């Protein structure tokens, strides 16, 4: 049990807020995009 | 002969600027085209 | 034959050379406004380029703050 957990560095840190602050990152990267996707497309049809 | 002269010229530079301005509004609408095709694609991703 | 066929060939060869000075008078004309026609539409082709960079350069701020937002 304990070789094994210790060839493994996956497991280890395997074995709460990132996870939250990750997905904040995303989201906010994501509506950046959509913001600057949908000037573009206003701007452009003219 | 000389308007002849006058007149061959003539033709020789009005054909050349045509050429010119066609592949100039061709280049630019090509470009446009790209344009509106990149829009459609990043709008699908939207 | 050669002779022949390259003396009538001559254009202008059997018209009046005063016409083609009306014709080119108003080529010079239509010219002046083809000239014309192509200052407007370069104006207004570059109007367009940089409203394209305008946009290109807010779109880049946009992604340079947005990345270093974190």
């Amino acid at each position: 049990c304990k070789s094994l957990i210790s060839e493994n560095e996956d497991t280890k840190d395997l074995l709460p807020s990132e996870w939250q602050d990750i997905i904040h990152q995303r989201e906010q990267e994501l509506q950046i995009k959509r913001d600057v996707l949908d000037d573009l497309y206003r701007k452009l049809q003219r | 002969q000389s308007r002849e002269s006058l007149i061959m010229l003539l033709e020789e530079q009005l054909e050349y600027k045509r050429g010119e301005i066609r592949e100039i509004e061709q280049v630019c609408k090509q470009v446009h085209d790209k344009l509106t095709s990149i829009q459609d694609t990043l709008r699908t991703g939207s | 034959r050669q002779i022949n066929k390259l003396i009538d060939s001559l254009p202008g060869v059997d018209v009046s050379a005063e016409e083609q000075l009306r014709k080119i008078d108003m080529l010079q004309k239509k010219l002046v406004e083809v000239e014309d026609e192509k200052i407007e539409a370069i104006k207004k082709k570059e109007k367009l380029l940089r409203h394209v960079d305008s946009l290109i350069e807010d779109f880049v701020d946009g992604i340079a703050n947005s990345k270093k937002s974190t």
